[PDB]
């Protein structure tokens, strides 16, 4: 399908995934 | 050069030495003669090391190691950019930026490995503290203050109390001063001075005062015999400076590992470069392929992992106050095939205290523990309190006022060491000695001297009423026994018996067998019928009684072994680490402390002990019978290298005593020549050269001088030996952990080489790019690799043999098999699976990718037919290739999850040892975070060549990362169930 | 050195380890081929799963040139021999002899017609039929050149070729008084194509371009679309457009830009061949 596979949306989702994983990982160090 | 003579003209009398330098014994020397002899022999300032590399160390470090290849790759990137700017279209920055970042990588690696290879050796500036600037000399019959820099050889130098001597001199006239060397011999015990040549050895002769020492009590004059570099301790300084250091075991292992990996990398690179040239690639293609191979096979982000592992080791062990100077030393203490030890300071408290006593025909052990653990002795017995009175009264030392804020065992007191020990024991036992001395006023006393060997003092009674005059007496046991007539037991007074005297002699011999200078006490209450209160008291004229006294008790005051040294030494020996004791003290005390501490085990005896037990001369008994041997330093001068090696090989627990510092260096070199890794511990200036020669040098913090502590690889600030046993256990731990981290990092090399191998051997589009190789190496092999350094190893460390320094290398042929053979292949297989999945999800069937690379990377063609029938232009398919690069990187991270999970432990499974490491989970989460961030950040594809990928493609590596986990668990299960098998031999890295 | 005839090459006996690695690599290859076959099972044979990476097609040109510039002396046959041989080799497939009736090819609309389909992508129907592209549409040079007459009549006709995409029908613009003013063009069934590079800056209209293709209008016929794949539409011939220059001067480096507009055609920045097309013409006497 020539219409965008989601681009400009998968970037937001990927950034959200990265930041939430970083937050979860950095939580364990302090706790 | 080797300098181990230290010869001095001690035997020659004063006139010969005065004439040989043509120097007046009574008029000193003239100014003109001093000038013309200074113009020959030079100034007294010992020569500092001339070579002072300022920044050439950093340049040499960046030029060497595992880099040359990185510089070659950077040069090739610059060459490729130059080629692309003269033949191709408008120049692209994708190669110049790669070269710049590669140069940045090599610079950061060089400046980061510089942190560990920092030779912190500044022993030159530790000797200016001695030899004070001003010295009192006798020139032209006149006393003169003169600078210590221009004092020459052959001039009268006076020596007062507390003034360190300016040069090695033979005393011409000794005026009652006592000197304590504490430099070459290494003890606080003072020594007498006399022009007579008492001993043939210049070290033990009493007519010389050694350099950088002060005759503590009194004043004496002499003639300088040598100064400057021709000085015994100047010779020691030069030997220490020119000795340099030996490569640490971690340095040797890292050098070998880098050599092996660089050799493999260059071999494979040149092989496939000539293969590509044969295949018919253009120069740009060949150079870019070579750059890819070089940057992929070489693990650039690896020498930055071991450094941080060692830094984390230092941080962890610094919480126990082990100030690590050389970063590599933390590893060396693990190996320590043998450990050399010192007598004073390291194993003792450096000061003498009471250890044993005898009364009521009974031996009582003075307790080093402050609470008197184990009911050491009674405290309510009248005989004991009387003995405490006697020991307290006879002291001629006084505690410093207002120093009650420190425990009594750590308070400095001015006076003799023996009386200091006695008064410290009395203070610890009874209480405030000052109030005690105030209660009993002194009215008459007799000085203590060698010609007397006894001292006496007349005091009153504790109760104010009936102040009977008590004459207290302290001396050698034999003299007091001879002067004695009755014995005091439990307050009552009995008379001497032949059996009682025999028992006293037996006890005295038993105490003397402990290498201690036993003292005997006495006290007589003068009758008031003959010696009333109004009795005249004198010193030179005798008016007291000398015989018909009454013995009260013996007293032992050996310097005690440390509180935590015996158990720690036992633990070190139980870990397979042989312990050798070296010192410059007397052999009897050395053997006594060796037996007490635990260096020589119970039931093992030396050759002389067997000879004495069997009443047979030492010649007729074979030395092979005795495993433990103790030797003097006088026969070591007549010992060659072969003799020392034989002594080390045969005898199992040795103790060396009365050894000069150069002899200590000879001993440590002989110990190291047997293939061992020697670790010497000490605190004095004498063992400063030896501390440099040993692979790791340990110096005591509080009890050690500045020279010893700044010449050591590690300083024990807490000054505890349990610290060093914890250190060796932790060194074993960090070695076993490094052997896992290195294996982890190396496994990622195969999935970065194999894509190039298929790109050159199968003609398929490039699966893995070049910049993404940097991304993988420095982004996904850094945080987990460092986090691996935190987990504690298996519980087998209690029953582990010392590391063999020539068979158990850091990286061996059995670890390359685990990384490059099995674990690495699954990584590349998963990467290729993701490659083929996403190339097959866009139109390129996996069965057609062969033979398409020639037209895939061609710039001109813009109608490349895929498998489904459609066609692509250049950038339109280059976008797909870049997306596939991102997929390869993501799949690498996904499979590195399981790689970390399975490389966590060598034997114990994850289900058994458990994921108790709080930092490994954070590292695993960080692998995902950076991978997602770096593959999805907008505005990055134009620079880092990183395109977004669909969520489903995140799952491509799941059914292969699962396989490697199961495979490693199965091999670990086989390992556990079948010890010593073929699997253990060929797969246990 | 690694001695032999005493104990062996670095111990070994080189059988247990070699057999272990051989069987392990065999198992790795087996699991890899099984997994790749499994992945092959979940992908269709009639359409790519993700066609996003395929954009509005790049308007590539048929005369293949390395340096993206056409330089030749018109008086020397060897100067343009490479271009002529490439053009004729490409267009040998488009000869009317290869196109025949009786379920090989089929007649198709002379006037640009609607984008007629043939059926679903499913394999329940065999090879779908396609139109035919006779060489008789090409001409306007007053000579039967077909492939190419080979003379120095200006320049060798650089016939453009809009790249084909599986299951994609171009959408022509529909509006009045648009950004372009072609005299002979209608909104449907034709995709406007113009050829001019840097007009009025440095080019200043050096030459006059004449377009000839199907329908006597400068555009790609829409009745040929959509493509149905390599397996389902063998011997598929896609629309072709021909351009010629007559009053083209010499001794100058002129850039020429041949672009095709469309509501379903989008442009880019980093791609210099997607949608719009660029080429240089060099002629020297």
């Amino acid at each position: 399908d020539p219409f965008h596979y989601d681009y400009q949306t998968l970037r937001i989702g990927g950034l959200v995934f990265a930041v939430v994983l970083f937050s979860v990982g950095i939580l364990l160090i302090l706790s | 050069l080797k300098k181990e003579v230290a010869m001095t003209e001690h035997k020659m009398s004063v006139e010969e030495v005065c004439r040989k330098y043509n120097t007046d014994c009574v008029q000193g020397l003239t100014h003109s003669k001093a000038q013309e002899i200074l113009a020959r022999d030079g100034p007294n300032a010992l020569t500092p090391p001339p070579t002072t590399p300022e920044w050439v160390k950093f340049c040499r470090q960046l030029f060497g190691g595992f880099s040359i290849l990185l510089w070659i790759g950077a040069i090739l990137c610059f060459l490729a950019y130059g080629i692309q700017a003269g033949t191709e279209d408008d120049p692209s920055g994708d190669n110049l930026y790669l070269g710049i970042v590669l140069a940045a990588v090599v610079i950061i690696t060089g400046c980061f490995s510089y942190y560990q290879e920092a030779k912190s050796s500044k022993i030159m500036e530790s000797f200016k503290n001695m030899v004070p600037q001003q010295a009192l000399v006798i020139r032209e019959g006149e006393k003169m203050q003169v600078n210590a820099e221009e004092v020459v050889v052959g001039d009268l130098v006076e020596i007062k109390g507390g003034d360190r001597v300016p040069a090695d001199l033979r005393i011409i006239s000794a005026h009652g001063c006592k000197v304590d060397n504490s430099s070459l011999t290494g003890e606080s015990e003072p020594q007498t001075r006399s022009p007579d040549c008492t001993h043939d050895n210049p070290l033990e002769t009493r007519n010389i005062t050694f350099f950088s020492t002060n005759c503590v009590e009194g004043t004496a004059r002499g003639v300088v015999v040598a100064t400057g570099d021709r000085t015994v301790m100047g010779r020691i300084a030069t030997l220490a400076s020119g000795l340099e250091v030996g490569k640490t075991p971690i340095a040797i292992e890292i050098e070998h590992f880098i050599q092996l990996i660089t050799g493999v990398a260059v071999f494979l690179g040149v092989s496939f470069f000539i293969l590509s040239l044969i295949l018919g690639y253009t120069w740009l293609e060949a150079v870019i392929f070579l750059i890819g191979i070089i940057v992929a096979n070489v693990p650039e982000g690896l020498l930055a992992t071991v450094t941080v592992c060692l830094t984390l080791t230092a941080k962890r062990m610094a919480r126990k106050n082990c100030l690590v100077k050389n970063l590599e030393a933390v590893e060396t203490l693990g190996s320590t095939s043998t450990i050399c030890s010192d007598k004073t300071g390291t194993l003792t408290q450096n000061r003498m205290t009471v250890a044993h006593m005898w009364f009521d025909n009974q031996i009582h052990e003075a307790d080093t523990t402050e609470d008197q653990s184990g009911t050491s002795f009674d405290k309510s017995s009248h005989t004991w309190v009387a003995l405490s009175h006697i020991a307290g009264l006879c002291n001629r030392a006084v505690f410093k006022g207002g120093q009650d804020n420190i425990p009594v065992l750590k308070r400095d007191v001015a006076g003799d060491a023996s009386e200091s020990a006695l008064l410290k024991c009395i203070e610890l036992s009874s209480g405030s000695v000052k109030l005690m001395r105030e209660r009993n006023k002194k009215v008459a006393e007799i000085p203590f001297n060698s010609t007397n060997k006894y001292q006496l003092s007349i005091h009153e009674t504790e109760d104010p009423n009936d102040n009977r005059y008590l004459l207290v007496m302290k001396g050698a046991p034999e003299r007091i026994l001879d002067r004695c007539s009755t014995i005091l037991l439990q307050g009552k007074e009995q008379p001497l018996d032949e059996e009682m005297k025999e028992a006293f002699q037996n006890a005295y011999l038993e105490l003397g067998g402990l290498g201690e200078r036993v003292l005997g006490f006495c006290h007589y209450y003068l009758p008031e019928e003959q010696f009333p209160k109004g009795f005249a008291f004198d010193c030179d004229d005798v008016n007291f009684t000398t015989d018909n006294l009454c013995f009260v008790g013996l007293m032992s005051m050996i310097d005690p072994p440390r509180a935590a040294v015996p158990d720690a030494v036992g633990k070190c020996r139980s870990a397979g680490i042989k312990v050798i004791m070296v010192t410059g003290d007397h052999p009897i005390t050395a053997k006594a402390i060796a037996k007490g501490v635990g260096i020589i085990s119970e039931g093992n005896e030396t050759v002389e002990d067997i000879a004495a037990r069997l009443n047979i001369p030492v010649s007729q008994v074979n030395p092979r019978d005795a495993k433990a041997c103790v030797i003097h330093g006088t026969d070591l001068k007549d010992f060659t290298s072969e003799q020392i090696d034989e002594i080390l090989q045969n005898h199992t627990e040795i103790v060396f005593a009365r050894t000069s510092p150069q002899q200590k260096l000879i001993i440590v070199e002989g110990c190291q020549r047997q293939g061992a890794i020697v670790a010497v511990t000490g605190d004095g200036v004498n063992d400063s050269p030896a501390l440099k020669k040993a692979d790791i040098g340990v110096a005591m913090g509080i009890a050690g001088s500045d020279v010893s502590k700044q010449a050591a690889d590690m300083i024990l600030l807490d000054d505890n030996f349990a610290s060093i046993v914890t250190g060796v256990e932790e060194g074993r731990l960090i070695f076993d952990n490094l052997k896992k981290s290195i294996a982890y990092t190396l496994t990622s090399n195969i999935p970065e080489i194999t894509p190039f191998l298929l790109f050159i051997m199968a003609n398929i589009p490039l699966p893995l790019g070049t910049i993404t190789i940097l991304c993988i190496d420095l982004g996904t092999d850094m945080v987990p690799a460092i986090s691996l350094a935190y987990e504690a190893a298996e519980s087998d460390i209690m029953k582990r043999q010392p590391r063999n320094p020539r068979t158990d290398k850091l990286v061996n042929e059995r670890l390359i098999s685990m990384a490059y053979g099995q674990i690495g292949m699954i990584q590349a297989l998963g990467g290729f699976f993701s490659y083929f999945v996403i190339l097959a999800e866009n139109g390129f069937l996996p069965g057609n990718l062969v033979g398409i690379r020639l037209n895939w990377d061609d710039r001109t063609v813009n109608d490349l037919e895929d498998s489904y029938g459609q066609q692509w232009t250049y950038e339109q398919r280059k976008v797909v290739e870049f997306t596939c690069h991102t997929a390869f990187f993501v799949s690498i991270v996904v499979v590195q999850w399981a790689d970390l999970i399975i490389c966590k432990t060598r034997r114990n499974s994850v289900f058994q040892q458990g994921m108790k490491n709080k930092i490994l989970i954070f590292g695993l989460f960080e692998e995902t975070a950076l991978a997602a961030f770096l593959s999805y950040c907008p505005g990055m594809d134009v620079a880092l060549r990183m395109y977004p990928l669909k969520p489903s493609w995140w799952f491509c590596a799941f059914p292969y990362s699962f396989l490697i986990f199961v495979y490693d668990e199965i091999r670990k299960l086989i390992l556990r169930r079948n010890p010593g098998g073929w699997v253990e031999k060929e797969t246990y890295y | 050195s690694e001695k032999k005839e005493f104990l062996g090459r670095t111990g070994g006996s080189w059988f247990k380890i070699l057999l272990f690695y051989v069987i392990f690599y065999g198992c790795l290859a087996g699991i890899f081929i099984g997994t790749i076959q499994v992945m092959l099972l979940t992908i269709s044979e009639f359409k790519p799963t993700y066609q996003d990476r395929v954009a509005p097609p790049g308007l590539t040109q048929i005369p293949q040139i390395q340096k993206t510039e056409i330089s030749f002396r018109p008086n020397d046959p060897k100067s343009y021999e490479a271009y002529v041989l490439n053009i004729v080799r490409f267009l040998e497939k488009y000869k009317d002899s290869a196109q025949r009736d009786d379920m090989i090819f089929e007649d198709c609309g002379d006037v640009p017609s609607e984008p007629k389909e043939r059926g679903d992508f499913n394999h329940e129907r065999g090879e779908r039929k396609v139109c035919r592209f006779k060489l008789e549409w090409l001409g306007n040079c007053s000579g039967l050149n077909d492939e190419t007459y080979g003379y120095k009549e200006g320049k060798p006709c650089i016939i453009i070729k809009l790249n084909r995409v599986l299951g994609f029908k171009p959408k022509p613009p529909k509006n009045e008084s648009l950004e372009t003013y072609p005299v002979m063009k209608y909104n449907p069934n034709v995709l406007p194509v113009q050829c001019t590079g840097k007009r009025d800056e440095d080019k200043d209209k050096v030459g006059n371009v004449e377009y000839f293709g199907l329908g006597n209008s400068p555009g790609f016929p829409l009745q040929y679309y959509p493509y149905y794949g390599k397996l389902l539409q063998p011997k598929y011939l896609q629309p072709l457009l021909a351009v010629q220059f007559t009053n083209l001067t010499m001794d100058t480096e002129i850039r020429i830009e041949c672009k095709a507009y469309g509501e379903n055609i989008g442009y880019s920045e980093k791609d210099r061949f997607q949608g719009r097309f660029d080429v240089k013409i060099e002629v020297k006497s």
